[PDB]
């Protein structure tokens, strides 16, 4: 039990880290798109 | 006895409601057609006026 | 004799062409020939005898070349006791249909804030009857109070309770300025104050003023109707040293209304589309709402948080001007606790061991730390549960839940929704009630009784009643 | 003359009214009770339902 | 009235026809493109005033500039050319109102597109009018029965409020609106004017084939006799999609000011914002966040704020609004949805997950809320509605422990099962509205726990069989609940006794 | 007469200066003195006798002041049985080197949408042979269909399959319109169409028309090529009256093309750069593709999702106009499931208990509910395996995998890619296949035997053989 439990937590923590890192990339990607969207709005209003 | 006595009683009212409803629907339904005939007759009068303008 | 004339009309912005003696900025201009009285506030001088103004009423029906009269002074509204118990418009018109408003004189809605040397700040506890508020975020008489809440969180109902609890039995007068909110709530509050005898038709009564800038009003009016209500409170403050209770509805509509016209005015949009003058426009209003040597104003203003995003520029800048803060959380409403006052985010400048009694300060932090610890345990409890926790942690979660549920308090304004009559809790009973729970006085009884109760004794009595019932 | 001119009920127009009256009758008589379906299988009850009319 | 008398009045009316023509200023178009027409001269023109082009199409003068005038083409702008004449009519935009509007389909401007015949109406009201003040309003205390169990029970709608039907695409937003119109048909047949509710459906940016299918269903169920459909399709110019909401709203004010009750249903307003955004961008106005104009909030607020409950002094009329909002990916944090939520009183959140899991109508009770609350529900509903909310609240909590499993207390199993009966009970098919009194009976059996006996898969069919059994044998019971509107103790004992009895009578799976 | 003169050339937008009698909007103008005749559609009257137009062909080589002739009518393309089996250009020119097209009349590509009175439901299911499509989102002939997918997800392959299964056996004419796509597919499609005998050079055959607006064309051409092909379809709908299959390749290019030229036309950009007339421009094109009393047009339109962002304004607004929807997911392609159809995102108006058999409705919801429940657990399944999962939930997950793998099937057109023969699944077999699978028929067999299978019985034969060998 303790042996299989330890191995399970290792695999679980491993998978938890991989997914957490993947979302971090999407978070940064979304961050760039957010700044891009807001910045264009300001330029569009400043143009007129 | 009381189950059939109450059945014929309530059934009698259902039959009475059926007749009065029938006698009322036929009258209202006939009135609906009567109004339609009147509107069609007057509509022809308006149709005659429009044709006179075209002529 | 009208000197100006309409030259350009686009949306709510209207330009007037003057021949000579242009009106100063913020001046009130009267357009002649309109079915309804239209007032234009001078905002910018574009040169060539041109001025850009914002319309307070619907611009539909205007015509280029329509004569415009210059009043020579900013929008002046009637002040004095005649406005008490009466609804007034942004330009001072009585929309209550009760007749003209009698005012000893007319004051302008634009004025300089009081100097710093004559600030005369003071701290005094305000027993509002709410235990969660009087304990964690005490209010100061004469200081600003902020109710940060999202869409449909219960900030409007909370304002009604404060009026029912604070406005009544108040020697001084009260002012209610509702800007940008729906008109349905205005009619309900008007009928509520009438039934509650807060306002009445008989003169010499109704020690409470009502101002409404509801959605039905167009832009510009919703951004200046708030100033109208403030002028009424300022009159009751300066002319008479009477404590004034200013109940301001959601104020985000003010900053929002300015952004609705900021684009047409020529300003470049901000990071979130707001006007570049957000800070200055808000600062001019906040600095005017403060206590002075003449009188004091206890302003209760609500801040609408769009999308529950506290990082928005408008509310973020408001935190700096508020003395007491009440941040409403949506999670509590899902749990059924009311008022849904966030105990951790909510803060109060009066929460100082030197200002308030040390015992009051101690019990306050004791609850904050208890709830903070319970929140961290939620993570491990989700996977392992409360059983796998230690005896020390179990007691933390046990008392934390009882304290969290005990914060819920039914008020008179919530009877229609819940069906339980409101209740008033004193400061002494409030501090003593929570102080006992921190020591484990109620750890024996179930956590179910510590829900929607006024005092700890009421919870214990309900606990015993449930026992004999089963 | 307005009695008939105003309301010129044609033969087919009144015929439709008569069919509705008959339709109401057939519906009222032919309407059979709706009890437990698979339980009213007795020879007597089924005979009555067949000749319900 | 004799035929001769009516004909004479008809002829006399045609005789009294006046037609006066006055000098109307005209101007030339400096430029025309994308439906925007810059006009030279044409001074002394009012904002929003109606103008007519050479072809005969109308226009609305919105931008009044010192140099030119910005006019929007209210139709197809292919025939417009440089230098064409533009005649000002002298009247603000308006639309025809009256009782003849019912049973027809009009466009944003009000022209009937059914092809039956011309509109016979004499009353025309301005499209944009100031909303009622504070005094004319009145507290909402009348229920607006939609026919849905979950709505009429958890999110009661009172005549005079504003409820928001918010959800994603293909989440049943339109299904809810149709079910409401169908339910009001019964009240229209019976002679109860105090409960008749005229339905108005505003179609903005929708394919005509869909609206065609919509109208056919109403005629199929005979519910079109009291329905008004305003059509602003995608091919229609943006101003038409911008005015159609206010246009239909003015039609509702007719019934409102006349002491009557009207129900207006605004379709997706995001399409209006695009048309309003398009109309604003083409006018060279400075755009705001997300390219929308600065006063986009004032648009929906001005429109929805008109719906109110007029006081008895003006007739006691009421206008109920049911605006719809379509979300891209269920994100309610966007700009337009956030604003609409803050304007309306309550909002109905539709979830895509619940829809595919068999929960139709897919309603998220956790977020839905109504300001009126129990103030609109009937006596027999408030009592049962209160307990229903608490039971459903607990079930959502125990949902997680179901996965945990490995143990279940005796009471938790009951609460878990009991809640499952309610969820299965609130489900409802499409085009199947239920009467208010019938819902009280079914919703009653659920909270009491009687549904816990039969299997969940048999609860939905039990509803149909139970209601049919009641209508036939227990007819006096339904009459009392309807007339008195309260669930007396005598009805409780009778109802509480037959529900366990009926379950044993019918052939069901009694094994829980 | 050459009344016009080129004023300025900017990319694809060219202005023309006329002396008098300006052409109406949408009118076609022909530039003189340039090989490869250039057509210009009038769009705006800038004033002072200047009109702004869009170029259909490359503008390189134009000189300011060059004369321009006014035709006085919009672009008129030939229509009729001559276009059958013939490739046309955005301006109606034949690009197949087959000679002049024989058309009775030339109809303008600009026309108003059918009125509200002329509309037909035509609620009849269209069996395509694809089990996943016929089950979840069954297509109905005479209605609008939309295929949403990203870059390289199987949109073209799916179109080819429908053409092989529907267009070939179809009785009435057909129209294929390519908008901003690789010309290679146009050539392969043309030769493949000839080989399959669907079209031939012999007169009286080739009940199908071909239109191509491949990427090689500049802006303005890809934005009006659809109108050209659509006009050919409206002719068969109204005049011929027979059924029509209007195959429309990726249409996002149309909306994109408008955006590419909107900026040049002086329009203010939209939220994310698109044109402000996206809704109206797209609506006029969408409202015309509808079934009426004269004839029915079953349109299969592909929608390219830019950056897999379904929230983009272009595809989002398209959903409101589509009857049947089939959203393609890239996640499925990675798993190897083809066709990569998302059952929870593929909506269809034809799915209702009254239109289709009640059994078909129950089986459809059974699969959706099964996959929906499994989708609600993929998160935890990723962190940790399904061993710790509850028994009832494990059954849902296990059976969900079987159904997911069974949805995939080989296509005849994609036979070269996978290398296995295609499969045509009848509707009766489709319903029966999933009915037995939901009941738990093939749960004992491994999930691999259901991968790329036509019928449920086929998977059992493979699954049973896999159990026999071991
Ligand atoms: N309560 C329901 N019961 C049974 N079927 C339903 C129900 N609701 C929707 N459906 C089905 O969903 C499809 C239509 O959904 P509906 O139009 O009602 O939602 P919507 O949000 O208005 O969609 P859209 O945003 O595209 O207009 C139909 O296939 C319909 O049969
Ligand atoms: N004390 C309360 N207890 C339980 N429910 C409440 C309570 N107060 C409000 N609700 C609900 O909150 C809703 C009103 O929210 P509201 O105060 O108007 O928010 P907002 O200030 O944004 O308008 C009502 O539907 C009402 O039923
Ligand atoms: N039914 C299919 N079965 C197996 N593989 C496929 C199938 N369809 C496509 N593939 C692969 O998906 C790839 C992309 O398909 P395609 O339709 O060309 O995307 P796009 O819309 O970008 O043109 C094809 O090159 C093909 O190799
Ligand atoms: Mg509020
Ligand atoms: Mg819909
Ligand atoms: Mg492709």
């Amino acid at each position: 039990e303790q042996a299989s439990r330890m191995n399970a937590m290792e695999n679980a923590s491993k998978n938890a880290g991989e997914i957490l890192s993947k979302l971090t990339l999407d978070y940064n990607k979304a961050r760039q798109a957010k700044i891009t969207m807001e910045l264009i709005e300001i330029i569009s209003g400043a143009s007129i | 006895a009381d189950s059939i006595n109450n059945f014929l009683a309530n059934e009698y009212l259902r039959l009475q409601s059926h007749i009065t409803s029938r006698a009322l629907n036929i009258l209202k339904q006939a009135q609906a057609y009567e109004t339609m005939n009147q509107a069609a007759l007057l509509q022809k009068l308006i149709d005659d006026a429009t044709s006179a303008i075209d002529n | 004799k009208a000197n100006g004339q309409v030259s350009q009309v686009i949306g709510a912005v209207v330009d007037v062409q003057f021949e000579g003696e242009l009106p100063q900025i913020l001046n009130a201009l009267e357009v002649q020939g309109t079915q309804h009285r239209l007032v234009l506030e001078v905002a910018q001088h574009l040169g060539d005898s041109r001025v850009r103004t914002i319309a307070m009423d619907s611009t539909e029906g205007l015509v280029r070349g329509q004569p415009v009269v210059d009043t020579g002074l900013p929008i002046s509204v009637p002040v004095g006791p005649g406005t008490l118990g009466r609804i007034m418009n942004v330009i001072g018109e009585p929309i209550d249909q009760r007749g003209p408003i009698k005012a000893a004189k007319l004051y302008p809605i634009h004025r300089d804030a009081p100097s710093f040397t004559d600030q005369a700040t003071s701290a005094e506890i305000l027993v509002t009857g709410i235990k969660v508020v009087d304990l964690l975020a005490p209010y100061a008489r004469g200081g600003k109070i902020g109710l940060f809440g999202g869409a449909g969180v219960g900030k409007t109902v909370l304002i009604q309770e404060l009026i029912n609890n604070v406005a009544k039995h108040h020697g001084g007068y009260s002012v209610f300025a509702g800007v940008g909110e729906r008109t349905r709530e205005g009619n309900d509050l008007y009928h509520e104050m009438m039934d509650s005898k807060v306002i009445s038709v008989k003169e010499g009564e109704s020690r409470c003023a009502l101002i409404f800038g509801q959605m039905n009003e167009p832009p510009g009016a919703r951004a200046r109707v708030g100033l109208t209500g403030l002028t009424v409170a300022e009159y009751f403050r300066d002319e008479e040293g009477k404590d004034v209770l200013l109940f301001v509805d959601n104020i985000f509509r003010f900053t929002q209304a300015c952004s609705e016209v900021s684009a047409l005015l020529g300003r470049i949009p901000s990071a979130v589309g707001y006007q570049p003058t957000l800070a200055t426009d808000l600062g001019a209003l906040q600095e005017r709402i403060t206590t002075t040597q003449k009188g004091s104003i206890t302003s209760v203003q609500a801040i609408y948080v769009p999308a529950d995003d506290l990082t928005d520029p408008a509310p973020a800048t408001t935190f700096a001007h508020l003395d007491a803060t009440t941040v409403l959380n949506r999670g509590l409403t899902e749990l059924g606790i009311y008022p849904a006052v966030d105990p951790l985010d909510s803060t109060s400048r009066m929460l100082d061991p030197i200002t308030i009694g040390e015992e009051h300060y101690t019990v306050a932090r004791g609850v904050q730390k208890l709830l903070q610890d319970y929140k961290s345990l939620q993570d491990i409890i989700a996977i392992l549960g409360v059983d796998d926790l230690s005896e020390e942690d179990k007691l933390v979660v046990a008392r934390a839940r009882k304290v969290q549920k005990f914060l819920s308090q039914p008020f008179f304004m919530s009877e229609v929704f819940s069906g339980i009559p409101g209740r008033f809790v004193n400061l002494k009973q409030n501090i003593a009630s929570f102080k006992a729970l921190l020591e484990g006085a109620g750890d024996e009884y179930p956590e179910s009784c510590f829900y929607m109760k006024g005092d700890l004794e009421e919870s214990l009595a309900a606990g015993r009643a449930d026992a004999l019932k089963s | 003359q307005e009695q008939a001119n105003l309301i010129g009920l044609t033969a087919e127009q009144l015929k439709s009214i008569k069919e509705n009256d008959v339709r109401a009758r057939k519906e009222f008589l032919e309407s059979q009770p709706k009890l437990d379906n698979n339980l009213k299988n007795i020879e007597s009850v089924k005979k009555i339902l067949a000749t319900w009319g | 009235l004799s035929t001769g008398e009516a004909s004479v009045v008809l002829a006399e009316k045609i005789k009294g026809i006046t037609q006066q023509n006055d000098i109307t200023e005209y101007g030339t178009v400096i430029s025309i493109g994308d439906g925007i027409a810059r006009v030279f001269g044409l001074t002394k023109v009012q904002a929003g005033e109606m103008v007519e082009f050479k072809s005969g199409i109308r226009g609305m003068a919105l931008n009044l500039e010192t140099d030119n005038v910005g006019v929007v083409v209210l139709g197809n702008d292919r025939d417009i050319k440089e230098g064409d004449v533009v005649k000002r009519t002298g009247a603000i935009v308006d639309v025809p109102i009256g009782e003849a509007m019912c049973g027809r389909v009009f466009d944003a401007l009000g022209n009937p597109i059914d092809g039956l015949g011309p509109l016979k109406t004499t009353q025309r009201a301005r499209v944009e009018i100031k909303a009622p003040g504070i005094i004319p309003r009145q507290s909402v205390r009348q229920p607006m029965q939609t026919g849905i169990k979950c709505v009429d029970s958890l999110v009661p709608i009172g005549r005079g409020q504003r409820e928001l039907i918010i959800g994603d695409r293909q989440t049943g937003k339109t299904a809810i609106a149709i079910d409401t119109i169908l339910n009001q048909k019964e009240a229209f047949n019976t002679g109860d004017v105090k409960k008749q509710l005229y339905c108005i459906y505003v179609a903005v940016g929708q394919k005509r084939s869909t609206i065609a299918n919509l109208v056919s269903i109403l005629k199929q169920h005979d519910c079109m006799k009291f329905t008004i459909v305003v059509c602003a399709t995608a091919s229609d110019a943006a101003p038409l999609q911008f005015l159609a909401p206010y246009s239909g709203c003015a039609i509702g004010e007719f019934f409102r000011d006349n002491g009557k009750h009207a129900l207006i249903i605004y379709d997706d307003l995001s399409k209006q914002a695009v048309a309003y955004r398009q109309m604003s961008l083409l006018l060279r106005r400075p755009p705001g966040r997300e390219a929308y104009p600065g006063d986009v909030f004032y648009l929906h607020s001005r429109l929805l704020e008109r719906a109110a409950k007029m006081n008895d002094s003006l007739g006691g009329g009421s206008l109920t609004a049911l605006p719809v909002i379509e979300t891209q990916a269920g994100d309610v944090s966007a700009y337009i949805p956030t604003n609409v939520i803050s304007i309306t009183d309550g909002q109905i959140f539709l979830e895509t997950e619940l829809f595919y899991k068999g929960i139709r109508p897919a309603i998220n009770v956790g977020l839905s809320v109504s300001r009126v609350g129990s103030a609109a529900q009937i006596k027999a509903m408030k009592k049962i509605a209160g307990n229903l909310k608490l039971t459903l609240a607990t079930y959502r909590e125990l949902a997680a422990f179901s996965q945990f499993g490995s143990d279940l207390d005796a009471k938790t199993q009951q609460q878990l099962n009991t809640g499952e009966r309610l969820v299965e009970m609130l489900k409802q098919n499409q085009y199947t509205p239920m009467k208010v009194e019938e819902q009280v009976c079914i919703i009653f059996a659920g909270v009491k726990g009687f549904l816990d006996a039969l299997v969940t898969s048999e609860v939905l069919k039990f509803e149909k069989k139970f209601l049919e059994h009641v209508r036939t044998n227990h007819s006096a019971l339904l009459k009392r609940i309807r007339d008195s509107g309260d669930l007396s103790e005598v009805d409780t004992n009778e109802l509480n006794t037959i529900i366990p009895l009926f379950i044993q009578e019918g052939g069901f799976k009694l094994k829980a």
